[PDB]
């Protein structure tokens, strides 16, 4: 006891696959990484501030262009990321073989979840323990997380990883489906300001997103995020002299 | 090569042509045309000789095959079904044959034709099948009863055969019938045909 | 005298 | 004490296999899904409270269509349920191409248990968490429901997932054959309310429909909904007083 | 008896398989369902009684035409009967394939036997959870009874599921073979009625039978098992209470 | 002792393969199977008293045809001599196919013990735990036991199953190679009145044989059969008064 | 390219040509036609030296195994028949050559001619194969008498074979012939076969 | 000792594979065969000795033709001996096919050794655990033991089976290759006699023998043991006196 | 008890599969590397004093070349390296075949993560219990280190193996991304010196480089190394005074 | 209890 | 005892 | 703590 | 006593 755990062949006397609840709690210990959706594009946040100084202030990547016009964070193992996206990509670009189309951002966070769906069912690969966010513009935006459970979910405003718990909270009172794409792009950096715990610094944050202008991926770079880091840490003051 | 078959009430005669594998010549003074597939089943072939014996003994075994796992004897129309499937798989293989599968079951007697292209129909009483059938077509329905006997029926084979071996160069001396009349599985033999084709002219 | 599930009928 | 619960492959000495009894009781964890069958047309109604206001409107998003007059609500983990309902959408569409054949409801639930019956016999494959309801008008109207197992029942009205237990009560007093399309409409709400413990609103659930007289499923928008709910929850209020 | 049992390889120091007897108790874990035999035909009777009275009795189904000149009852999981079933009406039409006769039900029954032999011969695949009685008139009636071993026995009346028991105390006092198909039919009703401890009623029996003087399947309609189930039922009456 | 007999993998310190022998204990009960050799043939006698009268007790059956003078009897798990046996036709057929001549019996028993073995040297499957006798006259007289092990002994005279115990310690004091076709058929009637402790009947028995003059197996009708019995049944009863 | 046989009552009889037949050119200055299947069993092969030597030492190998597994010898006939499966599998990609097993078994001896396009044919006791066949079979006839020996058997087989290189003259030289006399499994050599040819000069 | 016995991938602490020792109790269980090398050839005596009358005389059959000129006898697992000299009578089988030449001794006993290690590698199958002396006349002479272990060794005389132990203490004695072709034969039938510890008789034992002069194995027939049978039994009444 | 690193298929409960993150473990068994990445090129450094003296002075090898431009080097077993590196620089010639790119650094680095991550994955395989540095020069120098895991983390200077966690340190002070080749090359010897807890031997450390301004791969001379030790051994010295 | 008869024949 | 077997003959 | 091989190193 | 040790080379 506990389980009926070794095996993700097995239902749990509970009736849950203990192995796959194991794995998105895998993904909790792997870093922060948060998605925010507004209705002038969607805004993704990915933690790029991990391990020594000895360590470059580069850890791939963690804002992966997936698409042109759709991009995804990771939260969860580094390495279950890599071969994970490695399967989107090709996916995105397969949907354009058969098609000639923008990939659907619904359609993309649904195949994926397939991939994970794969190594729930049979028995000789563990699932992988890595959550992926989804975040792009069709026509409109929309975020989604995928779980290593194969679930998909729709979110609005969401974190995944270390700081899940405590952005679920910041974002009951603070987000608006009225927020500028600039407040919700650094309410995005307040959610991770929240994670550390700490005032951010942009040097150590990677911020990629999708608009509905644009309609591509586009990298905001540690010279750009400056001001958008700035005007966060007033906030993220705030919050520390409560 | 050209074959008949006939289905009497008392038997079912099946006729074949001497013709081997030596050259396209007689291998001793017969040739393999014959071949028992079950206790009251032959199968009698139009068309090449080689083709007829590697396929006589698929069916053959696996005719007797049905017999050891039913503990139930096979009937005609079993075999003759059994034979389509067995064509229609191995026609990647070269292969041309026109197959006469026939004998007595609990159904009757009857002769069913089996061709390379496809299925098996039921030749009601009246079967040819060769190069030399118009000729034995033409003497065949005339001399032609429902109500044949075997008697009967060994004269009219050798004699339809007859005709079409004087239209055909390619039909060798010696014709074989074969005889089941449900208490014999009789095989005439070189000798005793030859005197029923010789109250013609030889 | 629940249950013994509904697939077995 | 036992362990047959191990493997899908083995049998308790009690007969059974305590595995697919417990992805039975993977699908009673997940969230309720119901479905009422009158004369005239079949009527899936689904839960969509699930995620606090961080989750979308637009969220799971249940009754997923498998045909033009063929939808399927699901109840379990919603990661095997994609996938169970994207064999039921091939199966069914394999029909229409083999014979240009809309195909029979009743064949489409025998063809999804022969399905969840590979997951089953075989063992180095895990079975499914999950119960769908395939409900249609193939010329009637059609409610069955699949098991975990694999396991055809054909219902008149049913729910699966944690709501079942109080709405099979509710049936077997409510519940008639002479019901017709409003009543139905209205008497599935009512059940549904009970499900929750609590009131509906329309847009903390989705509800399809395929109607005889349409012979189209036609998805429930929430303007549709609300005569409905309006109605249903007279009975809703006067159950759920204690 | 301890842990020669969690796998099908492996036989007991006594010498049986108990990984078998389990899935022979799997049988034992659906309802009753007779087979009685006449020199007429053969009359197949299952016990189609359903829980709740959501569900539709009638569509459920217990009992299923294999052949055209054979049926079969299942006793079991109604999903392990699916496969099975499915194999075995294939089987059976593939004879009628490649020989052009309707299969023997001695045939059909080595079949699906040498079919469930393969299923409970491989350290990979799990045993049938189910047996059929295996019904039909080829030359001479014959009833059969599979085993989830994937052995046949000759039968001339037989049930399996719960009531197998009664009904061999029963039809050992009362089975004669100088029974005509009539006769027969109230005998095989009188049985069933034994088994559930109750009386029937047409609205909860299906009853199919192949007759010699047709060979051809035919499922009794609800109003012509009317007369023969008034008869049963008084004699029935009689047994449970003199 | 244990683990070695739940795998087939293993061995033991005694050098047993303890699955094996466990599988010969599946042998070891139900049924007697006897072979009794001759100078005129072989002869083939197994018990066809079956289950309650229920059962159709004409049929079923140990005495199965494998050529047309090769025949097989079998003890053990009924399931796993219905592929054993179906192999071992195919096997004979085989021989017909490729060399067109009846197969030596030798060589039939020989090809049936490698298969045998061939299940016992894989894991992953089971060894059947199913004997067979192999009978037949080539020219010569032959009685062979394949073993669940997959090994071959020529007896001139053998019983497995249920009546082992007894008919080999019967035929220790009795048997005798001078006997005669007639004389033989008797002292094995007389072995196995023994081994189920009471006086045969003609139908609840049966008797295959394969003379040397007819050179055909024959499978002996109960009209026949009587004869033999009237012959053996002062034997029977004079000897259980010991 | 032509062979001859003939089934004796004391053994089998069996000649070849030592030199392939092209009319300018042969195989090689040494070359061989007649293979050693078993020990009392010879194999006699026309068409090519290539086809018929490799299927010589597949059906030799199998022989061998079979009569070890039985601790009995194998008969001619399972030979033959093996045979006849093996071609059908060297018909899926033609090889043309036609084959003659022959020897001495437990049901009696004859020589079987098996063909690539399948069967085989139990030959009575007169047979040949090659295309020289007609005039060979006709010399055949000739001497055979049921009563005639090996070494009458001989005789008689280097006529037959001096039909082709009667008129087809360079393959005239060097000639073998194998007989199987139940003691021995001789192959007389072309200077012993050559002085009987020295009567008929040619 | 305890988990290192249980599959066959498995070694133990101490670099012994446990699985593999057990096999080669397997060849101490079984019946004793003896191969004696003498400089004109090498003389391979097996046990023939049957468990009653009632098996046959020959019972089928301790000592294998594998080419013309090498044979082997068998001691250990029978039922595995079939297999594995099925393999070995086509490897040589396989070396006149291709190389038309002997297949050597050595290279022989080779070829047979790398199979049984391809099935201690694999483990999902277990190893032969069945010993045979490999024995042919070559160049030289040649006598081998092959293991179950799938070791070759060359051997001046050796012993396997029951008798091992006793033969190999025997020998060290009373072996020299200061013996004839008879004397050595002699010395085997004294050898064999030591193993059982009883006389001699043509019944219980077989002898074929493999000459340099013809360089062919010949099986020796019961009659012409009679001369070296009694001669042996002065020796092993001697032996059975000390 | 754990079962949570006896197969790789189990996440513990804490999320996070143990077994991976034990093979981490069996590199810090093994022996030090040092790769120290600088805008000059970059620089490979790593153990080669392995063993006694028994051994050649080129213990062959720590120092790959993976093409021209790319090297690497490990830590870990050095059995699992030479496949690994196999792996590595087959993969690095195909990307070359199919594009004529000289492989980014970056991109080498990913398709080797990906590679253990097909390990980690599947469990009819254990993980690579391997780290891997790979240092090269696409146009910028880029430096990473490859985990057990298939993940990935780039450096300004790193190390793995015995001395990992003092060379960390050692640069955490020291390392500045603007030290000249001359620096980098002695100020990493110092480090190496401290993780063999010894002076620097030249003839204990293999050294390779990729330049910037060759953009080739040189593997540095013995004596035109011994200059860089005996400067860097003057340090190495003070340190251990302390 | 039986069903060790059953299995076997 | 009384069983030894049948393979170690 | 432990092991250097051989080949762990 | 050694029996495996014969049977490593």
């Amino acid at each position: 006891q506990m389980g009926y755990d070794r095996a993700i062949t097995v239902f749990s006397p509970d009736g849950r696959l203990f192995q796959v609840e194991y794995a998105r709690e895998a993904v909790k210990r792997g870093a922060t990484a948060i998605g925010i959706k507004c209705k002038e594009g969607v805004i993704l946040i990915a933690d790029k501030r991990v391990g020594s100084k000895l360590l470059e202030a580069d850890t791939i990547e963690k804002i992966y262009k997936i698409d042109e016009h759709i991009c995804a964070a990771t939260s969860g193992l580094v390495a279950d990321a890599r071969v994970l996206i490695d399967r989107a990509r090709i996916e995105a670009q397969i949907n354009r073989l058969t098609y000639d189309e923008p990939i659907t951002v619904k359609e993309l966070a649904k195949k994926i979840c397939d991939f994970k769906q794969q190594y729930t069912q049979y028995g000789g690969v563990r699932p992988f323990g890595v959550s992926l966010l989804i975040a792009g513009v069709d026509e409109v935006p929309k975020l989604y997380e995928t779980d290593p459970s194969g679930a998909l979910l729709e979110y609005k405003a969401t974190a995944i990883g270390m700081g899940r718990n405590a952005v679920t909270e910041f974002f009951e009172k603070e987000y608006r489906d009225d927020l500028s794409f600039d407040d919700a792009m650094v309410l995005g950096l307040v959610a991770m300001g929240l994670s550390i715990e700490s005032e951010l610094v942009p040097e150590n944050i990677e911020v990629g997103y999708v608009k509905v202008d644009d309609r591509t991926f586009k990298e905001v770079s540690p010279e750009e995020l400056k001001p958008y880091v700035e005007r966060a840490n007033e906030r993220i003051r705030e919050l520390l002299k409560k | 090569t050209t074959t008949v078959g006939l289905v009497c009430k008392d038997g079912v005669v099946m006729a074949t042509e001497k013709r081997a594998t030596m050259g396209n010549f007689i291998a001793s003074k017969a040739a393999k045309k014959i071949y028992q597939i079950a206790d009251r089943m032959a199968m009698t072939t139009a068309g090449s000789v080689g083709d007829a014996q590697f396929l006589a003994r698929i069916i053959k075994i696996e005719a007797n095959l049905y017999e050891i796992r039913r503990e139930r004897k096979p009937t005609v129309r079993a075999i003759a079904t059994l034979t389509s499937n067995l064509l229609n798989s191995y026609r990647y293989f070269p292969y041309l044959v026109q197959l006469l599968i026939g004998g007595i079951d609990s159904e009757g007697k009857s002769i069913y034709s089996i061709d390379p292209i496809g299925g098996a129909i039921e030749e009601k009483d009246i079967v040819a099948t060769g190069s030399g059938s118009l000729t034995a077509y033409g003497v065949l329905e005339d001399r032609f009863t429902p109500e044949i006997g075997v008697d009967e029926a060994v004269e009219l084979a050798v004699r339809a055969i007859y005709s079409a071996m004087k239209r055909d160069s390619a039909s060798g001396d010696g014709i074989d019938v074969v005889k089941i009349t449900e208490d014999e599985f009789y095989q005439y033999s070189p000798e005793e045909v030859e005197q029923i084709l010789a109250k013609f002219r030889k | 005298p629940d249950l013994k599930g509904v697939m077995f009928v």
